[PDB]
Formats: structure tokens, C-alpha cells, sequence
RNA sequence: GCCCGGAUAGCUCAGUCGGUAGAGCAGGGGAUUGAAAAUCCCCGUGUCCUUGGUUCGAUUCCGAGUCCGGGCACCA
RNA sequence: GGGGAGUUUGACUGGGGCGGUACACCUGUCAAACGGUAACGCAGGUGUCCUAAGGCGAGCUCAGGGAGGACAGAAACCUCCCGUGGAGCAGAAGGGCAAAAGCUCGCUUGAUCUUGAUUUUCAGUACGAAUACAGACCGUGAAAGCGGGGCCUCACGAUCCUUCUGACCUUUUGGGUUUUAAGCAGGAGGUGUCAGAAAAGUUACCACAGGGAUAACUGGCUUGUGGCGGCCAAGCGUUCAUAGCGACGUCGCUUUUUGAUCCUUCGAUGUCGGCUCUUCCUAUCAUUGUGAAGCAGAAUUCGCCAAGCGUUGGAUUGUUC
RNA sequence: CUGUUUAAUUAAAACAAAGCAUCGCGAAGGCCCGCGGCGGGUGUUGACGCGAUGUGAUUUCUGCCCAGUGCUCUGAAUGUCAAAGUGAAGAAAUUCAAUGAAGCGCGGGUAAACGGCGGGAGUAACUAUGACUCUCUUAAGGUAGCCAAAUGCCUCGUCAU
RNA sequence: AAAUGGAUGGCGCUGGAGCGUCGGGCCCAUACCCGGCCGUCGCCGGCCUACGCCGCGACGAGUAGGAGGGCCGCUGCGGU
RNA sequence: UAUAGGGGCGAAAGACUAAUCGAACCAUCUAGUAGCUGGUUCCCUCCGAAGUUUCCCUCAGGAUAGCUGGCGCUCUCGCCCACGCAGUUUUAUCCGGUAAAGCGAAUGAUUAGAGGUCUUGGGGCCGAAACGAUCUCAACCUAUUCUCAAACUUUAAAUGGGUAAGAAGCCCGGCUCGCUGGCGUGGAGCCGGGGUGGAAUGCGAGUGCCUAGUGGGCCACUUUUGGUAAGCAGAACUGGC
RNA sequence: GUCUACGGCCAUACCACCCUGAACGCGCCCGAUCUCGUCUGAUCUCGGAAGCUAAGCAGGGUCGGGCCUGGUUAGUACUUGGAUGGGAGACCGCCUGGGAAUACCGGGUGCUGUAGGCU
């Protein structure tokens, strides 16, 4: 009864946001998609051929197929009782890289360089990521001035 | 709608685009001594009345239009059928319109 | 004669009994659906790998063993 | 006219007189200012206003009765054009009526139960001003008595405040005369135009 | 309260085919008769109920109201 | 050819019927910032239209406004200037589009043949629609490319049977030739109850299995409607707001009106009114005791404590009234 | 009117009934029964008869419609028209054509056959009411009669008793 | 202001047995802890009915439903 | 004495036809049919639901998924660090258009004042009359002002959704390709070699078959649609019955 | 310190008005016989180079409008979770954590890549 066709909940989602109507900029096209990249999917209302669905907006998947001017993605979609890895064919205009994997590759390269320098000079560099520790026992300063006194203010309207 | 008379389209016999005569499909006069017709008369005879259901509730008032095509080249003569979408009003091949025209109604 | 038409209550608690796990994803993923031109490339690539990859790769294995 | 006890607390979403209603009758109130409409700014220094305490609806007929009562007490109290009253709150919500006996069971039950448009109410948030009366400095008791006599005629509980601001504008009455005397605030009818100094220089050259 | 059918000269009303405002009657003008009717020769008369969409164009095709008019409102 | 026979009489449903389609398929919203999410909810659409309103390329820019120019006037034509969508894109809306997806012009049939994969609905079945390719044969353009219908979201349909087309196709039963018939592959002929039965009415002479999943009678929640009150005070009341009333508004109470709902009973709670008879309430009609009056007396009116005790005889209608 | 009826809830205004009409049929017939035969019944009968209906004594009356729906008469009058028969093509199955019984449609009649019988606008020297006049309209537009009845919602219609 | 006579549960309760703020004690469920006993489950151990025997530890509700065990039971048949 | 069951007879009530008649009685087909009521017999142990999706002349029912149980199977444990997983958090990184807010930002409604002189029509006045001059009116525009929006929006939360957090990964070297092509170029595949210490916390996981019951729900916090409202009807998240 | 050609981000780079520009360069400009296309050599196409930076263009300015960013707005509006918290209800206060927007005020107003050329 919700008129189950394609693209029905999308008065806002496939819209080009604001002061960005018009032609697509070409840096979206001129990018390199190899098998094994990790891509975000974001709807573009200007190119109406290969929009994915309203389901896969914002989902982040793996690339496995490359054609002339589109790309095939595998995306984990949740349905009723289980999640499934589906296979979508999306044009290039809806796609961008996730910066998360590139940040992780920078982590891996820093870890390899620290590992080589550590095996070189015998240092134990602790190249894991430690979460935010509690504050160490620091030592505050109150020179010159007594601390400012605060009190709750009287009500007015 | 409106289709042209000649229309260069692929015909599967000689593997190329060839020009085609485009005519209206006729349903064709249905025949006695087919399999289902002989079975229908064999089951219709005897005291049984109407065995198989006849149809009443016709709702689609439009019929799909299919076209007979012929390769105009001699000794090829390959015919095949092709479908269009539904239409209520149909003309075969005349009266293409102009845009520089005054109506005069 | 009226009944409750549609609901989604008590559904998440059914779904998380056995658990909403992932779809396994083993090594060497299924290769159907990929570009037929690329697939026609890769099949002749594989069989000519297995054809001509004996002699020069054996030479290079001997060379890298002699180096190290 | 259904009793206003039921058309009360803001339950349903706001439903404005718009493209989709198309059949709502006219609101009860039509004019909103009663006193000296063409009063200039320094002609009335203070203003007292009426703050709502509850979150509720107010009906257009109730606003109609209240502005008439306040108007009558003002013109009996401090004379004609000794006040400028403004109902700051306008009705735009449209309430619905699903009326019956349209006396027997046999018309319909609750089957088609999207009601016809009854009339117009005004939605109120807590701390929103209903009325504002700007008067002289001598008329302080008359404003309090007038808004007291309107307090009984609105529903619910709401209080009466005497503003710190000069006029109907948003500027302080203490800073006001000290700051209009030289530089910034040019009077504009009943309103006051603020000037920044980040304009073209033609404004400052047209001044002074 | 639903559900259908309407609105056009002053009055009855058609014309709808999206491009025409038409008959009859009344009113007005002559002639005819000493004079009236009747007759003969002519006239004028409309927002095609109102507010909006499509169209190249809405009197008409639709949407919404106004004022009417039919029908249903049953078992207990 | 209802003389006789057999069978049918859709489904949803704030009971059923009548009304409507919420019975297929789309748009915005309800939708609670992923998707999903209901009601006979809202506001609407569709069962089409197009040889171009498809494809490509080129040129150009719209609505509207201002300023001017014979006849020219509010609206005819021309020219200049401003003009970020205020226009147009066939249609219901939403999205998108400005050397363009709009307007004009030139070519044209990619609206062609064929295998698959995937999305959408989803059981992860289908039809439909769509995405990305692959291989032919082409159109266009200088070329890059674009194109396998409509700028996108709706525009449509199984088995069986008929019908037409395709191969120097197969089988046509002991072997041949020919006709015919059957078959493979893909198009149409319809199933709008739209994943598809071929279908009228009545029962008060009714029957049967059941349901309180489901109405009529009471009871219960609710109080619009009905009835009974309270606050504010514009006025009426010769003058005079409140002796008595009181609009414009406003807050309640009552279950003696009617309505809403279906919680209880459908293996039965005997259904209206009257006759008789007992008890209770007070929101007091009269009596006892009082206060106030626009209370001179009388007769009235309005309050308070107060249900002890009274509240009748008849014509009509079955009546409550 | 007498009569009769739902035995075991109705006694009637129901039913019949005489009277009044209407229709078929001259026996190779009407109307029926029957599984069957020229088998039965009416019929041991013959239009003052048999068969099938409507209305319901007498008295006075029986209006208007053949459009619908029936019923009936008529003519191969001419369209539609099934088997069989004829003719043609074909090796044959088959196919095509012509000719064309009933009926249907075309035409006539019938309402004591079923049934049906309008609404507006103006108009008379006090006002009302309106005989008259114009228009749309159906096949015909309720005539003689009669009434808030056993038929009238509004309704406890209005007046008199 | 409502119909039978009745409901802070009642009796009652006013330097509280009411209202609000709190304190110190105190009461107790199959909850928790400790200890015993039964069974299920798991992890074993022994060359003592190996289908038995002990050991360890965690746990035990339950309709529709499903399995396992019964040296539970009724009637008959071969063996003992 | 005649008439016998879809038959008889009826001064017509659907009455009578052996106490039965709107289709008699007896036997057989017959243990007919039923998505519909009622019952459905020994103990203990263990595990333990659903009233939801889709389709059906389906809406009291079934098939299908989901939930459950049984039967197992394949691995993991025991003797400076593991495999895999998670209704969780962190660290990064994307996504959204609701609460809120906004109108002196588009659209839609909407209150009031001030300023200005183009445009008229309309009032007044100087006047034979004259855009001859003047006053006024409306409209218009300019900056302001009050209030709004489920089918408006520049902005924009909290809660939330996806992905990543390493050996299936790095790095080096070489072979093959009919795909691509200035290029031994790109991209894939194949081979050989080299170094596992890569957030927090908790846990044993993976997998196959068979299939019962279920397909009438209700309530509570909070968010919410219709209604005046309900112990009303209808939804969302979580828990309970 | 600049421009040209091709660009990337797509207003910090637009719009309005006023200044300045030496060298190359872009232009403006002078003409239709061929290629070309129009009603029209105005636009498009083609052979140049007498002039000119007047305009575009390039730099700067405007207590400029807009944009971006940062304060104030404001720990306010809201909000995950919780309470035998208050309240007749409407809603409100608290613990736990997270946390916004306009008027108001201040600052800026292109950065770059490849190839080429002038000082
Ligand atoms: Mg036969
Ligand atoms: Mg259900
Ligand atoms: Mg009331
Ligand atoms: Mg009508
Ligand atoms: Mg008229
Ligand atoms: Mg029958
Ligand atoms: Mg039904
Ligand atoms: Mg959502
Ligand atoms: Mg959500
Ligand atoms: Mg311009
Ligand atoms: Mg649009
Ligand atoms: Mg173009
Ligand atoms: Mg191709
Ligand atoms: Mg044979
Ligand atoms: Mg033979
Ligand atoms: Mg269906
Ligand atoms: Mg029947
Ligand atoms: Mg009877
Ligand atoms: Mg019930
Ligand atoms: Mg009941
Ligand atoms: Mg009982
Ligand atoms: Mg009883
Ligand atoms: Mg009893
Ligand atoms: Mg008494
Ligand atoms: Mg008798
Ligand atoms: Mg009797
Ligand atoms: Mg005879
Ligand atoms: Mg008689
Ligand atoms: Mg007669
Ligand atoms: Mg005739
Ligand atoms: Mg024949
Ligand atoms: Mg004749
Ligand atoms: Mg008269
Ligand atoms: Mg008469
Ligand atoms: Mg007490
Ligand atoms: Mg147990
Ligand atoms: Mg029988
Ligand atoms: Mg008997
Ligand atoms: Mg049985
Ligand atoms: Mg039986
Ligand atoms: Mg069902
Ligand atoms: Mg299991
Ligand atoms: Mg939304
Ligand atoms: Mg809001
Ligand atoms: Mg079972
Ligand atoms: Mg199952
Ligand atoms: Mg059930
Ligand atoms: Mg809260
Ligand atoms: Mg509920
Ligand atoms: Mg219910
Ligand atoms: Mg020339
Ligand atoms: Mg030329
Ligand atoms: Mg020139
Ligand atoms: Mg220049
Ligand atoms: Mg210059
Ligand atoms: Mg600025
Ligand atoms: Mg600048
Ligand atoms: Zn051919």
C-alpha cells in the first residue's frame, strides 16, 4: 500500500543539494577503480541511467567488475532475517572512494617502516593503536591570582 | 499511431539490413482439423453441454498491434513479425505532419 | 470481521535468535557475471600460462636459487 | 459551535489553510491593531505584554472576545489613542469536525472519518507573547487591569509581564533614549530602523 | 447524509461537432382596419450560473462552488 | 422450450446491506534524519499518447519585465536591455536539465537479431520494468562517442487452445513420394476479482454446522449531542453592571436523551408500554425554619438548611412523550 | 347472502360461488396423460358442447394508449438461414459457390392481454384564486367517479358535529 | 450533585497513625551467599554389569510441540 | 372401489397424504460430506516457540519463509603468542533532511506603520480648458515589522545505518595473454622468494538433513495517524503477558 | 610580477560602479576573390594588420551587496537512557551523556598543475 515501485522515498535523497546544480565535475569520472577497491555509493540526480536504488544509498562495498563506463559492486544488504551480499551494476557518476581504507594503508606503511627501523636499531616502538588512556598525574599552576568565584545567577525573565 | 511503409530493418536470412514492406497483421481464419479443435468437438459431442469454459468478462479494450514485414529484395522473401505497444487508434502509413502549418480547422 | 493487518513487532527478537551473521565470503570468489571480453582474455591467459610457463620459470628459479 | 474544552491541547500536526484544505471558513478575527495605529515611537514609551505559561491552543473567537474586552477597557480608562494594542498571535491551524446525526443509527459509523474543517485556532508555545499593549508611563495600572480582564477570557493559566524593552522594538528602554539621540536608530513610523556601520558611505553622508 | 441530472435572450428551451449563439414566444417599429385582435414587412434581446485548468481557441472537455431537482436511507 | 433437471449468486468491510475500491500499477505525505512500516488516512493519478514527442549532430535560448517605434488599441510585428529556471520538457506530482534533456533545422530507423548476468517486487519464485555488458548488422557525427525507445519514477498478463513467422528442421509407426497433422524456437489473440472459475434473484414456509472473531436489549469506558451548573462583565433592567437576567468568551458536572465502541453472553439473561407494589436520590413543586428583592399589603421571584411527608380524577393515542 | 378453509394458535375482509366477459376447436381437431403401440381421458361426448383464464349478485358505468412486452395473421415479400442434395477446383481427404424449410427481423391487429395515464411561466379595476394564452414533452398524459378511507409520508391536515 | 448501606483496606488516626524533607535501627521472596541431597550437561579418570564405577565443575521454570529413559503397567507368543 | 411421492388430492390454507409434508415412510449406496463445535487414556528427564512476510473466490483455512526439536558431521583445546565470531564500545571514514530553527533567503499564507513620486482611474481647488499648476486617493516600489507550514526550506542536531581496523595482507623478481595499446603500455592470471607482535572486551565455531506446532493476539514507557474521547481503531523501538 | 593555450577545485574566484595596464599575447578592428553560411560577411568561415587599449580582458578600490570562515546567539532550544520525580491533566524540573540555527560582531575576497613568452 506504500506503492512499492523504484525510487519512492526520494524527494530529498537523489537531489543535488544547493548551489551545485548543473553539469557533473569531471574529477568524479577521472578516477581509477581496480578490483578490490572499497567504494561509497551516493545518489546523483543529474545522471539518470545507472542510479543504484534507494536501498543502496550510503552503503559501502567492494568492487569486483569493471566495464566501459560502469562498475559492478558487491554490497551487504540486510533483508528480513539475514544479510546477503548482492551484486549491483552502477555507473561511475554515483561512486567515490572511501578514505578509510587509504588511511589504513597509511597505517600499514608506517607500521612497516617502524618495524624495519625497529629491527634495525633494537628499539621496541609499540606500533599497535592504544585507545585513549586516562590522564596522567599532571601539575596545574595557580600563580598570581586566586581562582575566579562563580555563583548561580538570580532569575529574571 | 502511424508507421511508415518502407523501413530498413534486419532480416535474419541474409544477415544484413534490407528494406521491408510493412503491412498490417491479419489474425487468419482459424481452422478445423487441428488438435485442440478435434479434441473440442470430440468432447463437445454427446449429452454434455458446454465442457470447456467460454469467456465473458472482456476488460482490455485495446489490442496489441503487430506488423508483417517482407524483405523487398527478390528470392529472399523472409517474413517475420514485430510488435508495438498498445493503441486505440491506428492508421497504416499516410499523412505525416508539418510544423510550418496553419490549421484552418 | 476485522483483524490486525500488518506489523513488524517481535521480529528483531526472532531474527537474533540464531544470529544475523554475514554471508561467509570464502577465498577465490565466484567469477560469474564478470565482463565477457575480459573473461575471454583470462581463459587463454591461463591455458597459455600452463603451456609456456615451464621452461623460463624453471630457468629463473635456478637463477634465483644460485643468487640466493 | 462545539465547546472549546475538546478543541484544546496540541495533539495533531499543524494543518494550515493551504492548497490541500480548500474548504475552511473564515477566521473570526480580521483586524489586529485597535489603538493609535499611526503612533510614532516616542509617543508610547512602555509596553506590557501577556506571556503564555501553558502549551495549548487558543481559538479565534476567544481572541476576538479578548481584544474587544481589552479595547473597551482602554477606551474607557485612558481615552482614545492613549494606547496601541497588538495581538501578536495569528490563527493558522485548522481544526476538524466529524459531525453526526447526518436521529438514527442508519447514516454511517466511523467508516469515513476524516472530518470536515471546523474553524481556525492559533497554536501557542510556552513563553510566547499573546498581546502587547504599548502605552505612556502613566498608564501602568490600566495595562495591568486590562490584561487581567483578558486573562479570564482566555483559557488556561498565563501571566502578565511588563517589558524591559522600549516600544514594540527589541532594544532596551534604558539604552534607547541614550542611543537614539545621536547616532544609530532612526525612527520609522511605529518601527525603528537599526543601522550597522558596515554599509556604503552614502548612508553616513546622507546622515549628519 | 450519500448518489446521480441540470443552469444559456425578458420566458420555455435547444446547438454542442472543442471555432455557430439558434428557434418559438414576449418586448419595439411600421403597414393593413374608423379602431382593436389576427395577419404581412422588419428589428433589437444573451457574460451560454460563477470561479479555475488543457487547448491554437472553452458556450461545450475537465476541476471547485453557488442555486435547484430526482433517487437510497433496508433485517432487527 | 423455467413444463422439467443440475448448478452459481465474488472479496474487502469500525455487524451485514446500500455506498466506495482502499481488489492491480504510480507521485508527495503520514514515516519518528539508512532501508522497511498500517487504517474505507490525506492530496491525487493510469488502463493512454508519439514516424516522432525516438536516435545523432549543428545552431539558438526560455517565462516575465522595462524602453521604444505608421494603422496599433490591455493583447498583432520589429529592435534593444535586464533576465539562475521564476518557462518548456505529452500527460498526476516529485526529481533533473540553460552553448542543455528545451526550440528550430539536416539526416534517419537502434522502437532491429541473439545468448547470458544482475537489480526491482521478493519466498530471495514469476510477469512487468530496468541496469550493466557480449556478438552481429547499422544510423549519426569531422571525430571522440552516443544509440538497442520515450530525461527518471506508472503505462501492463501464466498453463491449455487458436493463429502467424523462421530451417533445402524432425516425426508422421513395414519401406518409399506428396498432401495433411504433430513438434522446436518467438510474436499476437484474454483472463481489470489484474499470479488468471465460465455464473442472476428471493425466502416472513425455510433448513443445517457454527460465531459472541460479529449487530438488535441491558451492563462498562467515553460525553460530541441532550440536560444541569460555575467564572468574566458589553449591555437589558425609568437612573443604575451583578434585585432579576446576561451576550461576546470561558471551565466543569451528570448518565434520566441520542450517539460512538464491541469488553461479556448466539449449546438463548423472555423484547415495548400499562396495572400493582417496595425502597432510594435531590438538581425543592407544596408544607416547617430562614435570608434577599425593582418585597407597602397581597401575590410572586431568587437563594440556604432540608427528601420527613405529599405530589391526584379523566377525554383521546398501544404508547414513553 | 347460504357454503368452505390453515385437523394441533387464525373462520376472515380469504376461498369458491351464480352473474358478467374473453379465447382455442368441426374429430386426421382442441386440452391432457402415458417408457412404449393411432394406447388411454374428456368421449356412452359434438359449439345451448368440451377445454383455458379473468372479474365476482343486482343498479349505474367499462374512459385514454399497440411505444415496451407478449399473443396472433400475412406473403419463398425479401435480408439471415441447419442437415441432405447440386455444381466447380483438386490424385483424394478437403475446399468454394449457387440454391435456401421453420424461426428472427420487416408489415397489419389486439388492452374484459400483461400493463401505463406529466411539469413549468404569466394572466381578472381590493387581494387571492385563476376559466383563457404560449412553450418542452410522451404511445397516451387520470375521463366519469371517490378519499386523509383498509390506500395520505408531512399528520394530531383544516372546518363543523 | 445520584439513585441499596460503605469504603485512604478496616478500626481508627490530630506533641500524627496526615503532608514534605531526612537519619539510625528493624521485617522478609523460591532473588544473593554458604552448606547438604537429586537429576541434566560438560570435562575427564580406572584393563570394574566397561550399557558398570567413581571424580570434578556449571546449571535446573514452562503451555502448543519434539526427543530420551522407565527393574511403570495390561493381554497374548516363543525361550528360560 | 379409484388415484402413490417430485407423485396423488386440494370450494386454494403450500393444507392433507397413518401423531412426520414448502416433497411421506423403509432399506441400501453409507462408516456419505464438512476450512465447523465436542473428546482425544501411564510416569519422569531434557529442550522449547508462534500469532509475522508473500500467494490463493484467500480474510475462522492452506502453501511458503521465519521461530523449534531431533539426528549428526567437520575442525578447535588440554603442554613472546593463536583460527573464527560479536543485537557492544573505541579509532578513522562516509550517508541521511527528523526534532529544532528560518523567513529583512526561493515557494506558500499573512499583520501594521513609514518613505517615494512613475502610472492611471477617482475626489477637491485655482479655469473657457490645457500631463496649465496644485491637493488627495488607490496601485506600485523601497527598506522595515508581527506570525506561521505533513504534502516549504538556506542551515541543521541527539539517537542511528554501512565499511575498515592485516598473512586471503605487504614487498621483490620473473613468465603468459588472441584483452588494451606510442612504448616490455596498462590490467588480470600464474610461478618463486622474503619477513605474522598489528584497537578494547568476551566467547568454541562452521555446516547438512528431517520436521512438528504456529499463519485470531494484547498491554506498558516513549514517538505517533483517524477521532471530542475511550478499557476505541491503526503504526514504530524495546520489554512483558 | 605577469599573460597566452589546455585544465583541476566550481562564487574567497559572481554582480554593480570607479580607477590603472609598459613588452609580448589575447582582442577590438580593415575587407569578401576563392572554402563557407545567412534577409543581412551582424553571427559562422576566409586573405590581412592602417589604427586602438575606448570596451572585453588583467590588477586595484568601494565603512559595496553576496560567498567562505570565526565569535556572540548558547550549554539556550532540542535529545539517547533513567526515576514509586512533581503535576488533575497540559507539560515541567532532575541525573546521565551528546549538542544546533537567524538577526548581532570581527576577518578575507582566488589557490594551483602542464606547455609556452615577454620585462
Ligand atoms: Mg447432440
Ligand atoms: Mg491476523
Ligand atoms: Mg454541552
Ligand atoms: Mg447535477
Ligand atoms: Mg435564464
Ligand atoms: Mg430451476
Ligand atoms: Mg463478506
Ligand atoms: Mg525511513
Ligand atoms: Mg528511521
Ligand atoms: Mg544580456
Ligand atoms: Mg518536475
Ligand atoms: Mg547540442
Ligand atoms: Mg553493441
Ligand atoms: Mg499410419
Ligand atoms: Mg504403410
Ligand atoms: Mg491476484
Ligand atoms: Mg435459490
Ligand atoms: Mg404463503
Ligand atoms: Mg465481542
Ligand atoms: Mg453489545
Ligand atoms: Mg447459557
Ligand atoms: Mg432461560
Ligand atoms: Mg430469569
Ligand atoms: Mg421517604
Ligand atoms: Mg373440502
Ligand atoms: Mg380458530
Ligand atoms: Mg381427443
Ligand atoms: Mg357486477
Ligand atoms: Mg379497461
Ligand atoms: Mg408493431
Ligand atoms: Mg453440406
Ligand atoms: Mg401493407
Ligand atoms: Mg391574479
Ligand atoms: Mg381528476
Ligand atoms: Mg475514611
Ligand atoms: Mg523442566
Ligand atoms: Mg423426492
Ligand atoms: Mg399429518
Ligand atoms: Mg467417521
Ligand atoms: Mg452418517
Ligand atoms: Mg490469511
Ligand atoms: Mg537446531
Ligand atoms: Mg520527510
Ligand atoms: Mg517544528
Ligand atoms: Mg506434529
Ligand atoms: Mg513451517
Ligand atoms: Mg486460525
Ligand atoms: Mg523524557
Ligand atoms: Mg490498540
Ligand atoms: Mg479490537
Ligand atoms: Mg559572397
Ligand atoms: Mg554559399
Ligand atoms: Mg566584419
Ligand atoms: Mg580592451
Ligand atoms: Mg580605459
Ligand atoms: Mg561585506
Ligand atoms: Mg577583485
Ligand atoms: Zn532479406
Amino acid at each position: 500500500t506504500n506503492t512499492k515501485g523504484k525510487r519512492r522515498g526520494t524527494r530529498y535523497m537523489f537531489s543535488r543539494p544547493f548551489r551545485k546544480h548543473g553539469v557533473v565535475p569531471l574529477a568524479t569520472y577521472m578516477r581509477i577503480y581496480k578490483k578490490g577497491d572499497i567504494v561509497d555509493i551516493k545518489g546523483m540526480g543529474t545522471v539518470q541511467k545507472g542510479m543504484p536504488h534507494k536501498c543502496y544509498h550510503g552503503k559501502t562495498g567492494r568492487v569486483y567488475n569493471v566495464t566501459q563506463h560502469a562498475v559492478g559492486i558487491v554490497v551487504n544488504k540486510q533483508v528480513k532475517g539475514k544479510i546477503l551480499a548482492k551484486r549491483i551494476n552502477v555507473r561511475i557518476e554515483h561512486i567515490k572512494h572511501s578514505k578509510s581504507r587509504d588511511s589504513f594503508l597509511k597505517r600499514v606503511k608506517e607500521n612497516d617502516q617502524k618495524k624495519k627501523e625497529a629491527k634495525e636499531k633494537g628499539t621496541w616502538v609499540q606500533l599497535k593503536r592504544q585507545p585513549a588512556p586516562p590522564r596522567e598525574a599532571h601539575f596545574v599552576r595557580t600563580n598570581g591570582k586566586e581562582p575566579e568565584l562563580l555563583e548561580p545567577i538570580p532569575y529574571e525573565f | 499511431v502511424n508507421v511508415p511503409k518502407t523501413r530498413r530493418t534486419f532480416c535474419k536470412k541474409c544477415g544484413k539490413h534490407q528494406p521491408h514492406k510493412v503491412t498490417q497483421y491479419k489474425k487468419g481464419k482459424d481452422s478445423l482439423y487441428a488438435q485442440g479443435k478435434r479434441r473440442y468437438d470430440r468432447k463437445q459431442s454427446g449429452y454434455g453441454g458446454q465442457t470447456k469454459p467460454i469467456f465473458r468478462k472482456k476488460a482490455k479494450t485495446t489490442k496489441k498491434i503487430v506488423l508483417r514485414l517482407e524483405c523487398v529484395e527478390p528470392n529472399c522473401r523472409s517474413k517475420r513479425m514485430l510488435a508495438i505497444k498498445r493503441c486505440k487508434h491506428f492508421e497504416l502509413g499516410g499523412d505525416k505532419k508539418r510544423k510550418g502549418q496553419v490549421i484552418q480547422f | 470481521a476485522k483483524s490486525k493487518n500488518h506489523t513488524t513487532h517481535n521480529q528483531s527478537r526472532k531474527w537474533h535468535r540464531n544470529g544475523i551473521k554475514k554471508p561467509r565470503s570464502q577465498r577465490y570468489e565466484s567469477l560469474k557475471g564478470v565482463d565477457p571480453k575480459f573473461l575471454r582474455n583470462m581463459r587463454f591467459a591461463k591455458k597459455h600460462n600452463k603451456k609456456g610457463l615451464k621452461k623460463m620459470q624453471a630457468n629463473n628459479a635456478k637463477a634465483m636459487s644460485a643468487r640466493a | 459551535r462545539r465547546p472549546a474544552r475538546c478543541y484544546r491541547y496540541c495533539k495533531n500536526k499543524p494543518y494550515p489553510k493551504s492548497r490541500f484544505c480548500r474548504g475552511v471558513p473564515d477566521a473570526k478575527i480580521r483586524i489586529f491593531d485597535l489603538g493609535r495605529k499611526k503612533a510614532k515611537v516616542d509617543e508610547f514609551p512602555l509596553c506590557g505584554h501577556m506571556v503564555s505559561d501553558e502549551y495549548e491552543q487558543l481559538s479565534s473567537e476567544a481572541l476576538e472576545a479578548a481584544r474587544i474586552c481589552a479595547n473597551k477597557y482602554m477606551v474607557k480608562s485612558c481615552g482614545k489613542d492613549g494606547f496601541h494594542i497588538r495581538v501578536r498571535l495569528h490563527p493558522f491551524h485548522v481544526i476538524r469536525i466529524n459531525k453526526m446525526l447526518s436521529a438514527d443509527r442508519l447514516q454511517t459509523g466511523m467508516r469515513g472519518a476524516f472530518g470536515k474543517p471546523q474553524g481556525t485556532v492559533a497554536r501557542v508555545h510556552i513563553g510566547q507573547v499573546i498581546m502587547s499593549i504599548r502605552t505612556k508611563l502613566q498608564n501602568k495600572e490600566h495595562v495591568i487591569e486590562a490584561l487581567r480582564r483578558a486573562k479570564f477570557k482566555f483559557p488556561g493559566r498565563q501571566k502578565i509581564h511588563i517589558s524591559k524593552k522600549w516600544g514594540f522594538t527589541k532594544f532596551n528602554a534604558d539604552e534607547f533614549e541614550d542611543m537614539v539621540a545621536e547616532k544609530r536608530l532612526i525612527p520609522d513610523g511605529c518601527g525603528v530602523k537599526y543601522i550597522p556601520n558596515r554599509g556604503p558611505l552614502d548612508k553616513w553622508r546622507a546622515l549628519h
